[PDB]
């Protein structure tokens, strides 16, 4: 898992093998229903291929219910955590290399050019570079809904603390493979 | 009865550029051909790639040392009425020569979005 | 006249039809096992697993063509159109052998992401003047 | 994306591409008489070609995409071709040029004409 | 095309659905559609309520 | 004494631009060419696309991202003396660019018919 | 041509075959059915046989393939442009 | 409120040269240019050569005959507020000719370096 994710963060574990590993007997492996109504129970499961190797099914986090107290799906995927994790890395170091120490001014304030000075109209520009960045790379979907609820704006109360709200889109892996086939007679 | 346009404001990296006037932007899409033979068939698609062109002048904080060397950075043209437009990932184009007073200075990028 | 695969789960197992197992002369058990049988990936190509076998059959060697597709090589995808791309590919090259025969006439393969998560293929067959009506069923859900 | 592949060494498509073949005929014209025609002898192979160009920001990135290219090309046996417009084909390579400038740093040229990989017998022993 | 709910809500392995068809229609987009209305008796063991629209797709 | 000719409006589906001055219509037609031998023959025809070209000031209502996603509208090349032209089902063309304050429209469809 | 004479022999022998060719090109602006367009007029231009031809400056014939190209310029994303040679058929 | 730029000053070998006012001076370092196939790709460098041109009243201290010969200079442009830029080893270059009263002078460097 750590491999997978690794290298690729949104991408599924739906068939990896575990290396050197022996399956139970064939009278002990959990049933086609067993596995579904157990893979709701926020515990993922395991397939054994054509070979003797067995390999993950799903890997699925414990998370099953909400706050308030119900069922919310929004946890579910390992995918999320570590897609996630990237992105909140990335944030982190984009803006530590971008904005290492500069002075913080209001929006319309002009000063002398080549100056060290942010506004708040300018981490919004590098924060939507950043997410075509993400775009580009395979992590995000929707880039137009991240423009308009992208917020940045002073603290009005600290001096020098810039309030963010980014709400991005996730990409989707792909868990059916529907086909329809069509005699043309 | 809203501003309509004059100077555009340039902003690499987010520092202000006091371009002259007459900057012009040409943002990335696709480029419509006709194609005729008996009559007139269609449009043939040519991709392009967005450019940002203006000129600023010379003796300025920001001089040619520094904008020889320009790979990445993350422009944007921004009109008086909004209409910001942002380069993502831009480069320094073709000659940059110090006639007169003016340095001309063309950005171009592979992608235009409207902020 | 052979045996039907009846896709029950997920999966298709032959099913009982009165006395004996259903049968069915169509092109529909053709193509459902020339689609969803896995045939030997190249040595090129890379596997969804992290392991390094290549699925097939030990017939191969004796049928005088691949058996299946190599659908198999998108068991692990996101949401980009190169996989669409590339599945529409594949269905292609697994389907090109009943069009180098005369048993259809034309293939048109479309792919496109439905309702997310889905892969969805749409396959259409040009049958011949010359064609047994082909089967017609629907994948079903039970226990 | 123009993201055409040979054997898994990635490369982008520029320039024309051209697929290329017909049947074989073979013209039958008679002494002293005015009507004549052709007769049908089989089909000719599909000649594909294209023209592909490896460019970087680095100028040793480029070298050895480049050279990976160039090995990959230049080896036994017959390998999936992919292409946004020919499609997924297993081909057996037939020249191919490796052109660059001296004063483009970044720029590689290639130009390649490939052959289907069919091999079906003469005899075609029956039963 | 293919209802979203025609996979049930308790499943969540991977499935690979399959469907097939035997109609003319290619495109699979709403072209200007056409609904042929048929009347018509039918006999005894009919199993249909009578004065009711029915969608039938196969003579079986 | 009537009016001659003037500001000459366009509307693409419906809704003006507010083009300024120097509009051009080409109509479609057949373009003559004419062919000289030991002495003139006569002439050879040629087909054409109808064609309107304007400028639209920066920072209206209508923008850049707008305007390049246009391959099916309906136009119309009105005079102020009436004498429309409806453009049938036109496309955007070569290039926008945003010199100055001025977008460079330029529409081409395949049959220009007077209404 | 015979030596040491000005004279000279000329003879006919038949009529040479026509070996009309053409170009044409094919075009969409959904950029995938002409990709499909191209793909019917590859399997009808190598198929086995003489099929008819419609052509405006030709008219209806019966001729045979003989050669064909399929140069797309890569930066054009919908144009198809075909060059056939074709000869009638022996009948 | 400095001052940006003006009559910009030539020294070769130390020595002034006065000249007319409409000198350029191109730096050297990589030209970009663009690759387009299906999309744009990137860019492709290319290199050039440093090159400063002017123009000098004619009847002056230094004439065509010392211009002429010139294999072997060391070039300072520099800009009315300061910002100099050297050619270590230039050469003069196409072709001077004296029409009117002004002598046009343009000298090549391998490498221009920013003082």
């Amino acid at each position: 898992a750590s491999q997978a994710l690794s290298i690729d963060p949104a991408r599924p574990l739906q068939t990896l093998t575990l290396p050197g590993r022996m399956p139970p007997a064939v009278g002990d492996r959990f049933t086609w229903s067993e596995r579904n109504a157990l893979l709701f129970d926020g515990i993922s499961t395991f397939n054994v291929n054509d070979g003797g190797e067995m390999q993950i099914e799903r890997m699925i986090t414990m998370y099953r219910t909400n706050k308030y107290g119900d069922s919310d799906p929004s946890y579910l995927n390992v995918n999320t955590i570590a897609t996630l994790s990237y992105l909140r890395y990335s944030l982190r170091t984009r803006i530590t290399q971008k904005f290492p120490n500069y002075k913080l001014a209001s929006d319309g304030t002009r000063f002398a050019t080549g100056q060290a000075v942010v506004t708040p109209s300018v981490i919004k520009t590098e924060l939507l570079a950043l997410f075509e960045e993400w775009e580009n790379a395979g992590l995000v979907e929707d880039f137009d809904t991240f423009k308009e609820e992208l917020y940045v704006a002073r603290n009005k109360d600290d001096k020098d603390r810039l309030d963010v709200l980014c709400g991005p889109n996730l990409i989707n892996q792909f868990r059916i493979f529907a086909a329809q086939v069509q005699f043309i007679l | 009865g809203n501003q309509r346009q004059g100077v555009a404001f340039i902003r690499v990296n987010g520092m202000e550029l006091e371009s002259m006037e007459g900057a012009s932007f040409t943002p990335s899409g696709i480029t419509r051909e006709e194609v005729t033979g008996s009559r007139v068939y269609g449009w043939k698609g040519k991709p392009r790639a967005a450019k940002v062109e203006c000129k600023i002048p010379g003796g300025g904080p920001i001089g040619l040392d520094e904008i020889i060397d320009w790979e990445n950075i993350t422009v944007e043209f921004q009109a008086d009425t909004g209409e910001t437009w942002m380069l993502a990932n831009a480069w320094q184009a073709d000659e940059p020569k110090n006639d007169g007073g003016e340095i001309s200075l063309v950005l171009m990028a592979k992608q235009s979005k409207r902020i | 006249t052979d045996l039907a695969i009846i896709w029950t789960n997920g999966r298709g197992d032959i099913a009982q039809d009165g006395i004996d197992m259903l049968t069915d002369d169509s092109l529909t058990t053709d193509v459902t096992i020339s689609l969803f049988t896995d045939r030997r990936a190249l040595d090129s190509d890379t596997l969804p697993d992290g392991s390094d076998d290549r699925r097939g059959w030990w017939g191969d060697s004796y049928r005088d063509r691949p058996i299946g597709s190599r659908l198999w090589l998108l068991s692990r995808e996101k949401a980009t159109p190169d996989t669409l791309e590339r599945a529409r590919g594949y269905a292609e090259e697994a389907l090109e052998w009943l069009k180098t025969a005369g048993r259809v006439s034309a293939i048109n393969v479309r792919a496109e992401q439905l309702h997310q998560g889905w892969l969805y293929l749409y396959i259409a067959l040009t049958l011949p003047d010359g064609s047994v009506i082909p089967y017609e069923f629907k994948a079903a859900f039970n226990g | 994306t123009g993201k055409g592949t040979f054997r898994n060494v990635p490369f982008l498509v520029i320039e024309e591409q051209k697929q290329a073949g017909g049947r074989r005929l073979v013209k039958r014209e008679y002494p002293l008489r005015d009507t004549g025609g052709v007769n049908d002898l089989g089909k000719k192979l599909r000649s594909r070609t294209f023209s592909a160009c490896i460019l970087n920001s680095n100028a040793e990135t480029a070298r050895d995409e480049a050279g990976a290219l160039m090995d990959a090309l230049d080896a036994p046996g017959s390998g999936e071709l992919v292409h946004p417009d020919f499609g997924t084909v297993d081909v057996m390579v037939d020249s191919w040029e490796c052109r660059t400038k001296a004063d483009e740093l970044n720029y590689y040229a290639f130009t390649v004409t490939v052959y289907p990989s069919l091999q079906d017998t003469a005899p075609d022993a029956e039963t | 095309d293919i209802s979203f709910n025609a996979i049930p809500s308790d499943v969540r392995v991977p499935l690979t659905y399959i469907e097939f068809d035997n109609s003319n229609a290619v495109s699979g987009t709403p072209a200007p559609r056409q609904r042929v209305l048929m009347f018509g008796q039918s006999g005894s063991k009919a199993s249909a309520a009578p004065n009711v629209p029915v969608r039938i797709r196969s003579g079986s």
